[PDB]
């Protein structure tokens, strides 16, 4: 049914000399060997090492101690990585990632955030603003924002949805913009009027919720 | 003793930049170090935010690619391998890399990356639109949104009676028909007058809510 890799949280966010499990949920697996690449701005991505499900073996790749990654089994056939005492240096998007004939395919990352500053974790506050009938006068459409307010960290990821379907609706995003301890984003879904009276599905992940996302529906009623 | 190809996987990728929808990429992915003609290459798209995605790949006997628009290509004489990807979209966004399948032979095998070219694609230009304007409201907070202009360039700001509100920002993004769509944020009690003006082209566009007759 096509090879397919999960990751989650979107993030871990630490402070050094601490740890972080990253975990990776692979179905329909068609091979024995789970790979992990690391990605930093700049440089050029790179796998740190490779875990045979079977073997239950982890190992590093040339550069990396098996005391600093070390992947293991987990609940649910889960492969999981461990990047033990952390340093800011350690900071980026991992990556699980398994081979499927002469193509390897990724998983979406989990950031690792490693700092060095005090943070505590702040979920995104959601507000709503739905189409007025000004907008359907003049445009026949309607636009359905939503705004996540003073997040940390900077790590957001959200898409709508319409019952019945299961593809992400093609949602315009704005950056994810602040600083410090509070971040915030909006996204906004503009759709013809046929779609302005089915009902639809919006979500949102982030590290302070763990793993699950928060789920609004929208609906006539 | 150990017997190991004497072997550094060297791979500059170049091509990358800002490009209009429907235009052709071509990148090129100069190598060095290995042998060339024996070996494996192909090019992943990294979007940030997705995960990495194989787009085509080339040996010397083989070939292949995740869609018709998308090729790779073979110079022996300079080590280069080159990507083409036709009809570029939006979707098409993000930070391509040359790979070298390196390894054993089999699923142990890794993908070395190089550092990878930027590209950006943006809407093919077409004829100036001016944007439509519409305000929006959920207890203290306001949303201004503006809808389909070309080009990108604004300045919008939010009042309440003539002053600036308080915590204005503004989020805008290309849509699938080729233009723009923004929308600016910001507080202001629920029963305050507030207006949106937007400057596009030299003309000013507006909507108010009224406190007041
Ligand atoms: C969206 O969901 C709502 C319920 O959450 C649907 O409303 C129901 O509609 C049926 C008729 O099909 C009524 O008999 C129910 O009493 C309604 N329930 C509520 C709670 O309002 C609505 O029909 C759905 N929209 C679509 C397009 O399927
Ligand atoms: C080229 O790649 C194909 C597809 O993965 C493979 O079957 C073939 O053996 C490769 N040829 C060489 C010379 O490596």
């Amino acid at each position: 049914t096509g090879v397919a890799l999960e990751q989650r949280p979107i993030s871990i966010t630490r402070n050094a000399k601490q740890s972080a499990s990253l975990n990776c949920k692979i179905l329909n697996p068609v091979s024995d060997y789970v790979h992990w690449y690391r990605s930093q701005e700049g440089r050029a991505p790179e796998r740190l090492l490779v875990y045979s499900r079977s073997k239950s073996e982890s190992v590093p790749d040339p550069g990396f101690s098996a005391d600093k990654v070390r992947a293991y089994k987990g609940k649910d056939d889960t492969c999981r990585l461990i990047v033990s005492d952390l340093q800011v240096s350690d900071s980026g998007v991992y990556h699980c990632a398994s081979w499927d004939g002469r193509v390897k395919v990724f998983g979406e990352g989990t950031r690792l955030i490693v700092t060095e500053s005090a943070f505590k974790k702040k979920p995104p506050k959601p507000i709503f603003f739905l189409p007025t009938s000004e907008e359907i006068k003049q445009k026949q459409s309607g636009t359905y924002i939503c705004l996540l307010e003073d997040f940390f960290p900077n790590v957001v990821k959200t898409y709508w949805k319409e019952d019945g379907n299961s593809q992400p609706l093609d949602a315009q995003f704005g950056p994810i913009t602040g600083g410090g301890n509070s971040y915030s984003q909006v996204s906004w879904l503009t759709v013809k009027e046929d779609v302005l009276r089915k009902n639809l599905t919006y979500f949102y992940q982030h590290e302070d919720l763990g793993m699950e996302p928060k789920a609004f529906s929208i609906s006539s009623v | 003793l150990t017997v190991l190809p004497l072997e550094k996987t060297l791979l500059t990728e170049s091509g990358g930049g800002t490009y209009q929808a429907g235009k052709t990429l071509s990148l090129k992915c100069q190598t060095s170090g290995f042998q060339f003609k024996t070996s494996q290459l192909d090019w992943y798209l990294w979007t940030p935010g997705h995960a990495p995605l194989w787009l085509t790949g080339l040996n010397s006997s083989s070939t292949d690619a995740t869609e018709g628009r998308i090729t790779s290509s073979r110079e022996d004489n300079k080590n280069q391998i080159f990507l083409q990807i036709e009809d570029l979209g939006l979707r098409d966004s993000g930070q391509y890399h040359c790979a070298r399948r390196v390894g054993n032979g089999d699923d142990t095998d890794k993908l070395v990356f190089g550092l990878g070219t930027r590209v950006i694609v943006e809407p093919r230009p077409a004829a100036p639109l001016s944007p439509s304007v519409f305000l929006v409201r959920d207890q203290d907070a306001v949303a201004c949104l503006i809808r389909n202009f070309y080009p990108k360039e604004l300045h919008v700001s939010l009042t309440s009676s003539g002053t600036l509100i308080s915590a204005q920002s503004l989020s805008l993004a290309p849509t699938a028909s080729g233009t723009y769509s923004a929308i600016h944020i910001g507080r202001v009690g629920e029963n305050d007058a507030i207006t949106c003006s937007v400057k596009h082209l030299g003309k000013e566009i507006h909507m108010s809510h009224q406190a007041g007759s």
